[PDB]
């Protein structure tokens, strides 16, 4: 079951023979490099090469594998770094697994799902309070370069420690140094043993960048269809779409807007629809997705960004002006949203956060007219003073995720006025000192929230904060 | 391993080989010219019927159909190691400085995969330059890419030579300069400029000049990079690769794509824009053996930072060094914009907690001074608050302490150059912000190295 | 000879069977004496671009090789003559008596064959010689819309080389022939024709002649460079040359890219302009200076061909319509225009006085917003505006009236040291004309100092001599 290469260029080959080959079949070239049968023509096969192609020429031989485009799957991948074919890049030897899963696969149909109702806590105040993610949700992370997108996903993965959630970080078109940095950060936070890392680095041929997200999807699907819960990150789909454009243009498929092919929407929509929350009958498992888009100069109305916005269940927009002014994470509250909303939140957080997004959106608008200190009417003065303090609470250092119970207390404190007599510069230290106090001395209150998901008795809570306040020295 | 020329169409040559022996893609192929001399050519596409379409690295005028062409059996292969130092090469690794052959032990191929995942440094490491403005406010990182903005006459070449000098003096690393679309006149000037400052002996130079065909300008950067890879991998050095201009690499890519007949992508660029860039950029990285830091001049078409060329280049940058003529005209050298320049590794995680605090402090003071420039010019200094008058005082001292005499200007200024380590740079600016030198006159801070030299210069005034 | 036969003909292109041993770029002769050039060496034909009338060429017409790459006649016999790109006389004054020829394609001086540009090429235009100085061996682009004054800059530059021992070559690509006749007549009247060669591929000529015209002119100037003399070549314009090469490339079915230009259209201009240079002392010290032209459309300097030629040359002189119609003629945008060679191409006197002109105008251009607020402004900015309007008047300059550098230095010295601050803005240009006629008649010892030393005279003597003139000037 052999074929010979008639023509090659730019990682695409036409192959004579392979009469019995399936459409979408995995193929192996003479030198061990894999390929994919894409076009079955009348007496030749269109083959996309999934690896280095300098040693492939006219005359090189190709073997069928008799298997549809697949990736190895299961528990053997946890803690490993692999490419989109499932081959280990970390140099810790082979991936011992008997289970495989196809890269293209149908999404759960209309009857196979249940409404998203279970939290996926990122550990990031801004997100878990205002833009809550749930298990089975697709939530776009979108923003310019260097606005803090990757750090959101890394922190989210780290915060799944002990939550029994399998994580998959797919790195499409990134610098490989960055990917090495990610695995090392996960190792140090003891988050690598429940995380699979798929990587098509910037130097890899376009077809690997194209496949990388589908491979990661299948790796997470495995856990979903066994009634477990997974999280997949595609970082980023902008580079995947560019790679699929390269491929489409090399095959001379007609270009449209920004030279992308007509099916570039379909590219992302099939991928992201495979993430879902299954029904009770189908096992109750979930695959949650965090696709990334990299905008240019904050242009969210561009072709690819609008495609992915119209696919997902909400978005987290990160804005450069906020980022470089020291609001980090730099969430644009006006544009960002979670279509799932309060359904993906514990009752305590839904209570304290209820109007938080709308309150800050109004703060940010009214902040433009804030030059009139002492002259401005007392209503708007108070709103600005509350606003600057809540902004300080929602600032959050990198790789420092917060438990939900501690977030609810911190947000409760600021929204009920307990920091109104404290200097704005002291708010962040006040929070750190408050929570170490609550952990050491008032753990019965924190524990109520972890068990019931409800707020404790508001009178007990008010007292406990005012107790802390009497031992706090401002500046 | 022989072939016949079947077609010649500008810088594209179709060559027919015999059944079993077709050259691999990216292989070098030589054709002896009827007029004398060798034309090297690079295999690109396998058209079928045992034909290979190839991209010429020099003029195809004078070629005839049916000439013999020879597969060299590997990509373009180029001299590496100590024999390259002080010499000037073309894309093919042939010397063009008229100083005879290069007796190098090895020749490495210019096409090559990026370093394996296992080989990679897994933590960001600062590269100390010894230049105060850079180290403090927009530090260079060892694996990383640095984008070098600045017009005519602001100090680009002086800065690039001082980096070659200061990487060579203190860390003991070497440099490579790749002129991608170098103008021949300016290559000649840069040679003599480096010979006079003495940095030449620490630097290999590669020029793929404006008059060469697209193939040459596309691949000359790889030639330079291949030389730097040796010094990293086989002598464990922190190496500097300078590329001027990385846009012209991308532009040559689009030129060659057009001649291969490929359908254009957005804004008329080649469909392989991103991957061609990744194949260059991912080789510029820090491994466990050492580092290559790249310093790249970047043209921005139509002033549009969203244009596919700069947009794809920007994805790989760790840092920027923005040279501004306004500062040069004031006498602030190096003329690095301390607000516009940036680095991904100016963070507490990488430089210390103190470094970050100081650098942000410096930028806050400079930014405030910048805002008051208009107010001061019209309303005068009596209008400012006591807090602002103190900030303006310090800003002016800060602005001068960011200036620094260069070793490579030692001939022209007649003053000795200065290497200032990061610890000392941080300490100096910390003390100015703290108020410890509010009584030194402003001229004391201008063109000095450490804070101690400023205290010493005050006595002389 | 072996002969070949024509398979197909149309639009000035023939495809020819046979001619197996032909070189790429070889000159060919058709049966009826019309020449052609082998451009495309194809698998089963040769693409031949016809360099003359093609109505008498048909299917079956025979083609002979000549075994020769394109050459053109060269030397002193061309001075004062009008020729086409083949060196054939168009002025009807009979043959060009010369024994020397030179190839149209020729390699450029390599990196070691050159010396840094250090010798002025004085245009005679204050704006240029002071702010955008051209040097011998430099390539300086003249770029701007139609009717912005590009041709008159080059004509004035040629005229100013009278008696400077500089051979001039005006290459006219794609112009109307009446216009070219007008150019030669203007040169004749200013006694600049006897040191000037005129190459012309008029708009009616076949595309290959428009393509070759600049290379022919280049070779004609190279001859003088390689004998240790100094030449100046003008390509008016490369926009039309590139269009002609596109016509040719498209007829040969070479794949189009941006604006339908071929991939090698950059290479077309870069080869040409790199052949202009300043040679080393060892190679004879001669120079070829180049002034290529680009015609922009609606001021679009970011278009494909303009960006190519900007990135090739050593600077550019941008001309603007807004400036032209506001009375700034020559209409040089001084802020945006650039000489990368700079002070190296200037006599010490001019480098000194121009230093202050640049800083004066930079301050003027910033403060120009405040010019409708006359006498509201503080006295510092008032004076900067008054100095600015006066230096602008100095840089205005009549057409076909080049100025010696010694007279420029005095005029710029006068205005930059305040000697015109007392004089009405409307009188400045007459003040200059009257000053220089005074300096020529009465103070020639001061002017002569500059012609001999290249240095300023003693500033006290110079200040006195101007103030002497001032007392006889009536507003
Ligand atoms: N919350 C934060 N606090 C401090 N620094 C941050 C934070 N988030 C991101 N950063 C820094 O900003 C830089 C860019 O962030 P990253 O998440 O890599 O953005 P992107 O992935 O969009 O390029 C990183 O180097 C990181 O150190
Ligand atoms: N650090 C410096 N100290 C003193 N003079 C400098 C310095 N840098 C640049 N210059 C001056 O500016 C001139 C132009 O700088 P150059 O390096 O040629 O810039 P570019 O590479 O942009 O052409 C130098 O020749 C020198 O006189
Ligand atoms: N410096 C000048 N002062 C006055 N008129 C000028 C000047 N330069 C050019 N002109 C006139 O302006 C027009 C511009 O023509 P030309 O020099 O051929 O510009 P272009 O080559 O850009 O079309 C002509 O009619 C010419 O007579
Ligand atoms: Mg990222
Ligand atoms: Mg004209």
């Amino acid at each position: 079951e052999v074929g010979t290469v008639i023509q090659v260029g730019d990682g695409i080959a036409r192959v004579h023979g392979l009469e019995k080959v399936m459409a979408g079949e995995l193929l192996e070239f003479e030198n061990g490099v894999m390929g994919m049968a894409q076009n079955l023509e009348e007496d030749n096969v269109g083959v996309v090469i999934l690896g280095p192609y300098t040693e492939i020429r006219e005359g090189t031989q190709v073997k069928r594998t008799g298997r549809i485009m697949e990736v190895p799957v299961g528990e053997a991948l946890l803690g490993r770094v692999v490419n989109p074919l499932g081959q280990p890049l970390d140099g810790r030897g082979p991936i011992e697994t008997a289970e495989y899963r196809p890269i293209e696969s149908p999404a759960p149909g209309v009857m196979d799902r249940k409404s998203v109702h279970e939290p996926l806590q990122t550990g990031i105040k801004a997100i878990d309070s205002m833009i809550p993610i749930g298990r089975g949700q697709r939530e776009l992370i979108i923003g310019d370069r260097q606005t803090g997108k990757t750090t959101i996903a890394i922190d989210t993965i780290i915060n799944q420690k002990g939550q029994d959630v399998i994580c998959i970080y797919v790195a499409i078109g990134q610098k490989q140094s960055t990917v090495a940095g990610v695995v090392e950060t996960l190792r140090q936070h003891d988050a690598l043993d429940y995380t699979i890392v798929v990587t098509a680095s910037a130097s890899e041929p376009a077809p690997l960048l194209y496949l990388a997200p589908y491979a990661g999807c299948a790796m997470g699907e495995y856990f979903m269809y066994k009634g477990k819960h997974a999280l997949v990150v595609y970082d980023d789909l902008s580079k995947q779409a560019a790679a699929y454009r390269e491929l489409s243009l090399l095959l001379r498929r007609p270009p449209g807007r920004e030279a992308y092919p007509g099916d570039v929407f379909y590219l992302h929509s099939r991928l992201l629809e495979r993430a879902a929350k299954l029904s009770d009958e189908k096992g109750g498992g979930s695959l949650t997705a965090l696709p990334f888009i990299e905008t240019q100069a904050g242009d969210v109305s561009a072709y690819i960004p609008t495609n992915v916005i119209s696919i997902t269940d909400g978005q987290i927009f990160l804005e450069s002006d906020l980022f470089y002014s020291g609001v980090r994470p730099a969430v644009n509250v006006g544009i960002s949203v979670s279509r799932v909303g309060g359904a993906a939140q514990i009752k305590a957080m839904k209570k304290v956060a209820g109007t938080l997004r709308l309150d800050l959106a109004q703060y940010r608008e009214l902040q433009a007219f804030a030059q009139f200190g002492s002259d401005l009417d007392k209503a708007t003065q108070a709103k600005l003073n509350r606003g600057e303090r809540t902004v300080e609470i929602l600032k959050q250092d990198e790789h420092k995720p917060m438990p939900v119970e501690e977030q609810v207390i911190s947000i409760y404190a600021v929204t009920n006025g307990f920091m109104d007599d404290i200097p704005v510069e002291d708010v962040r230290r006040f929070e750190e000192e408050l929570l170490s106090f609550m952990r050491a001395n008032k753990d019965s209150l924190l524990d109520h929230i972890r068990q019931t998901g409800e707020l404790p008795d508001t009178k007990e809570l008010d007292a406990a904060i005012e107790e802390f306040k009497k031992g706090f020295t401002p500046s | 391993n022989k072939g016949r020329i079947i077609q010649v169409m500008g810088p594209v040559v179709d060559i027919q080989f015999e059944s079993g022996q077709l050259p691999d893609i990216y292989n070098a192929i030589t054709i002896e010219r009827p007029q004398g001399g060798t034309l090297t050519v690079e295999a690109a596409v396998h058209l079928g019927d045992n034909v290979v379409r190839c991209v010429a690295m020099a003029s195809t005028d004078g070629l005839v159909r049916g000439l013999e062409a020879v597969d060299t059996g590997a990509p373009i292969s180029v001299p590496v190691g100590k024999a390259t130092l002080g010499r000037v090469f073309n894309v093919l690794g042939e010397p063009i400085d008229e100083q005879g052959e290069v007796n190098a032990e090895e020749r490495h191929p210019i096409h090559r995969p990026a370093p394996e995942f296992e080989e990679l440094s897994t933590a960001d490491e600062i590269l100390e330059t010894g230049i105060k403005v850079i180290d403090l406010l927009a530090p260079y990182a060892k694996g990383g890419k640095i984008g070098l903005f600045g017009g005519a006459g602001v100090g680009k070449t002086v800065l690039i030579q001082e980096l070659i000098n200061n990487v060579a003096q203190e860390h003991g690393g070497l440099s490579v300069f790749a002129g991608v679309g170098e103008r021949t006149r300016e290559g000649n000037d840069l040679y003599h400029e480096m010979k006079d400052s003495g940095v030449i002996s620490k630097t290999s130079m590669v020029f793929g000049q404006m008059n060469e065909p697209p193939g040459a300008r596309l691949r000359v950067a790889l030639t330079g990079l291949t030389m730097a890879e040796y010094f990293r991998d086989r002598e464990g050095q922190d190496v500097l690769l300078f590329i001027d201009n990385i846009f012209r690499f991308t532009q040559a890519g689009s030129e060659v794509s057009a001649l291969l007949g490929r359908m254009p992508s957005a804004v008329g660029y080649q469909p392989t824009l991103a991957t061609e860039m990744g194949q260059l950029q991912e080789r510029i990285t820090s491994t466990k053996k050492g580092s290559i830091t790249s310093i790249q001049a970047i043209y921005v078409p139509a002033d549009d930072y969203t244009d596919p060329a700069p947009a794809t280049t920007f994805a790989h940058l760790d840092a920027t060094t923005n040279l501004e003529r306004k500062l040069a005209e004031m006498g602030i050298y190096p003329a690095v914009d301390p607000l516009a320049s940036t680095s991904r590794i100016l963070s507490p995680a990488v430089v210390g907690e103190e470094h970050y605090r100081v650098a942000r402090g410096v930028q806050q003071v400079l930014q405030r001074y910048n805002d008051l420039q208009d107010i001061i010019a019209i309303l005068g200094m009596d209008e400012l608050s006591d807090e602002d008058k103190l900030i303006v005082a310090r800003a002016r001292k800060i602005q001068r302490f960011l200036s620094q005499p260069f070793h490579v200007a030692e001939q022209f200024t007649g003053m000795p150059g200065k290497y200032v380590p990061v610890k000392e740079t941080v300490r100096g600016f910390k003390e100015i912000l703290e108020g410890k030198h509010d009584n030194l006159p402003e001229e004391a801070f201008y063109m000095v190295g450490t804070i101690d030299e400023a205290v010493e210069k005050a006595k002389k005034l």
